[PDB]
RNA sequence: GGGAGACUGGAAUUCCUGGUGUAGCGGUGGAAUGCGCAGAUAUCAGGAGGAACACCGGUGGCGAAGGCGGGUCUCUGGGCAGUAACUGACGCUGAGGAGCGAAAGCGUGGGGAGCGAACAGGAUUAGAUACCCUGGUAGUCCACGCCGUAAACGGUGGGUACUAGGUGUGGGUUUGGGAUCCGUGCCGUAGCUAACGCAUUAAGUACCCCGCCUGGGGAGUACGGCCGCAAGG
C-alpha cells in the first residue's frame, strides 16, 4: 500500500526526504516558516491509521497529510 | 504623531465611514457622512463622502499624518470621492486595494426583498 | 397548459382543508 | 507529463491567478481529466500551506 | 467485488469441470460469498441505502439461477443448496 | 459531486474579553420603531461555537429516481469498452405485494452562529390580519424512528429491431488525421401531428407486456375499509 506523509514543524519506510526550509503561505498556529519532511511510506493501511495518532500528538510536527 | 499610517473606507449602500489610523490599527480620528450634517438618505450620496473624507483628511493633519495606505470595504457610491478628496485635502495616496470580505459560502443571507 | 384549470382545482382544496381544521374534535 | 502532484508549486503557480483562485478550462484549454487533477492538487497544496487562498 | 486471489478459491471449489466460471452452480457460489461480505458491511454502516440496492440485485439475480438450475436437473439443485446452505 | 463512517482545514457572520478611539450608527421610495453617550458602528488583537463549503463549475459528470461539490484515508454499490475462454434462451414485462422516495411536518434526546412561519412594534393605506422595516419562537442542523406527498416534468411507461445527414461536448477502443461502440446537446430531410412541435436519445415504421382515460362541475369529496401516535395519505 504505497502512501506518502508530508509533515511540517520547526512496516517498511522506503525513503526519507527533509527538504528543510520554505516559507508558509499562511501562518499556522502562530509561528512562521518551517521544515518539510516527506516520509514516503510503504506500510499497510491499518497501522498508518494509528501512526497519525502517535505522530499528531507529539507536536513535533505541526501538520499531517496522507496519500 | 503617527508619521505613517493607514485609512479604512467602509462604504455601505446607506453610508460611508472614513477612519484614518496607524498601521497597528489604533485609530487617531474618524468621519462619517452623518457626522458632517446629513440625515436619512443624504448619508448615502456620492457627495456625502467627498465632504466627509476632507473632515477625515483633517484631524489626521492635527496629529500630522502625511502619507496613508488606503483600504476600500463595502459596495457603494463614492469609491472615487473618498480616494480623490483624500488627495485633494492633503496626504498623497500610498497604496489602494480591495478589502471587501468575500465569504466562501459562509452563512445564508436574508430572503429576497421585493419592492 | 393554462392555469384556469388548476385555479378551479385549487379552491376545492382550500375550502376543503379549512373544514379539517374546524372539524378536528 | 508534466506529471501533476501537489509537490511542484512551479506547476501550480501557472494555473492559479494572482488573486489566488483557480483558472478556468475556458482560459487555459486543458482536458477535464487535468482540471480535476490540478484543482484537487491545488486543494491539497492549500492544506499543505505551499499556496495561499488569496493575496 | 472480491479480491482476485479470493475469487479463484470459491470458483475452483464449486466449479463443474475446470475453467467453467459461468455455469450456474459455479456462478451462484460467487454471489453467495459476495452477499456474505455485504451483510457484514451493512451491519456496520446501516444507513448505506445505495449499496443495499446492489445487495437486493445480487439476491434477485441469485434466485433466478436457483429457478433455472431447478428446472434443468433436480439433483444439482439440491447439491447446490446442501453445500452452501440457503 | 454515486453511497456511508471517521479525522480535519481556511474565509465569512454573531457574541464575549482587552487595545485605540468620539457621537453617531442602522434602515428606506422617504422615515420611524430599534441600538449608543453606563462608550455603539468603525478599526486591531486573540477566543468559544455552529452551519455552509466561494474559484475550479458548465447545457459537463454519476445515480433507478429523489438527488449528489472543502481535503485525506478506510469500507463500498453500479456503469462503459475490449479481445473472446465458459454456461447454453437462463430473456422481456409485471396485477396484487415489498423496498428506496426533495421540502414540510411529527415522537424521544442533544445542539443553536446566520436565517426564520406564528407573534409584537414602526411605516404604508380609505382598511393592511399584507408587500418594505427592527426584533423574533417553532424550524433549519445531529442521532434513532415516523408518514409517503411535489410543475416527484422530458408534463412523453419498460424492452427490441430498422429508417438522410449536419454539427458540438464527456468515457473508451483502434489503425497529426480516418473508422468503432457507449453517453449527452443543437439545427434538419422523408414520416407523423389539430397545430405548436418531435425527428436515430421520436411524438416515425412495427411487435410483446403493464398503468390509466371516456363531457365540465359535484370530487380526488362522501361512505365503508386499510395504513398512521397525529396532520393526513
Ligand atoms: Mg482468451
Ligand atoms: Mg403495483
Ligand atoms: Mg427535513
Ligand atoms: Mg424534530
Ligand atoms: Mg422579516
Ligand atoms: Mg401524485
Ligand atoms: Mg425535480
Ligand atoms: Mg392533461
Ligand atoms: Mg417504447
Ligand atoms: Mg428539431
Ligand atoms: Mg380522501
Ligand atoms: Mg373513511
Amino acid at each position: 500500500m504505497v502512501i506518502l506523509d508530508p509533515t511540517l514543524d520547526e512496516g517498511t519506510v522506503d525513503k526519507v526526504d527533509i527538504w528543510g526550509r520554505r516559507r508558509l503561505a499562511y501562518e499556522i498556529a502562530k509561528h512562521a516558516e518551517g521544515i518539510y519532511a516527506v516520509i514516503d511510506v510503504k506500510a499497510e493501511p491499518a497501522t498508518v491509521s494509528e501512526l497519525d495518532r502517535q505522530l499528531n500528538l507529539n507536536e513535533s510536527v505541526l501538520r499531517t497529510k496522507v496519500l | 504623531n503617527v508619521p505613517h499610517g493607514a485609512a479604512h473606507i467602509k462604504s455601505t449602500f446607506n453610508n460611508t465611514i472614513v477612519s484614518i489610523t496607524d498601521p497597528q490599527g489604533n485609530v487617531i480620528a474618524w468621519a462619517s457622512s452623518g457626522h458632517v450634517g446629513f440625515k436619512g438618505s443624504r448619508k448615502s450620496t456620492p457627495f456625502a463622502a467627498q465632504l466627509a473624507a476632507e473632515n477625515a483628511a483633517r484631524k489626521a493633519q492635527e496629529h500630522g499624518v502625511k502619507k496613508v495606505d488606503v483600504f476600500v470595504k463595502g459596495p457603494g457610491s463614492g469609491r472615487e470621492t473618498a480616494i480623490r478628496s483624500l488627495q485633494a485635502a492633503g496626504l498623497e495616496v500610498g497604496t489602494i486595494s480591495d478589502v471587501t470580505p468575500q465569504p466562501h459560502n459562509g452563512c445564508r443571507p436574508p430572503k429576497r426583498r421585493r419592492v | 397548459g393554462s392555469v384556469i384549470k388548476k385555479r378551479r382545482k385549487r379552491m376545492s382544496k382550500k375550502k376543503h382543508r379549512k373544514l379539517l381544521r374546524r372539524t378536528r374534535v | 507529463g508534466q506529471t501533476i502532484d501537489y509537490k511542484d508549486t512551479a506547476l501550480l503557480r501557472t494555473y492559479i491567478s494572482e488573486r489566488g483562485k483557480i483558472r478556468a478550462r475556458r482560459v487555459t484549454g486543458n482536458c477535464v481529466q487535468h482540471q480535476r487533477d490540478i484543482a484537487v492538487a491545488v486543494k491539497n497544496a492549500r492544506e499543505v500551506a505551499l499556496l495561499p487562498f488569496g493575496s | 467485488a472480491l479480491t482476485a486471489e479470493q475469487k479463484k478459491e470459491i470458483l475452483g471449489q464449486y466449479g463443474l469441470h475446470d475453467t467453467d466460471t459461468g455455469s450456474p452452480e459455479a456462478q451462484v457460489a460467487l454471489l453467495t460469498k459476495r452477499i456474505q461480505d455485504l451483510t457484514e458491511h451493512l451491519k456496520v454502516h446501516k444507513h448505506d441505502h445505495h449499496s443495499r440496492r446492489g445487495l437486493l440485485l445480487l439476491v434477485g439475480r441469485r434466485r433466478r439461477l436457483l429457478k433455472y438450475v431447478a428446472q434443468v436437473d433436480v439433483a444439482r439443485y439440491r447439491s447446490l443448496i446442501e453445500r452452501l446452505g440457503l
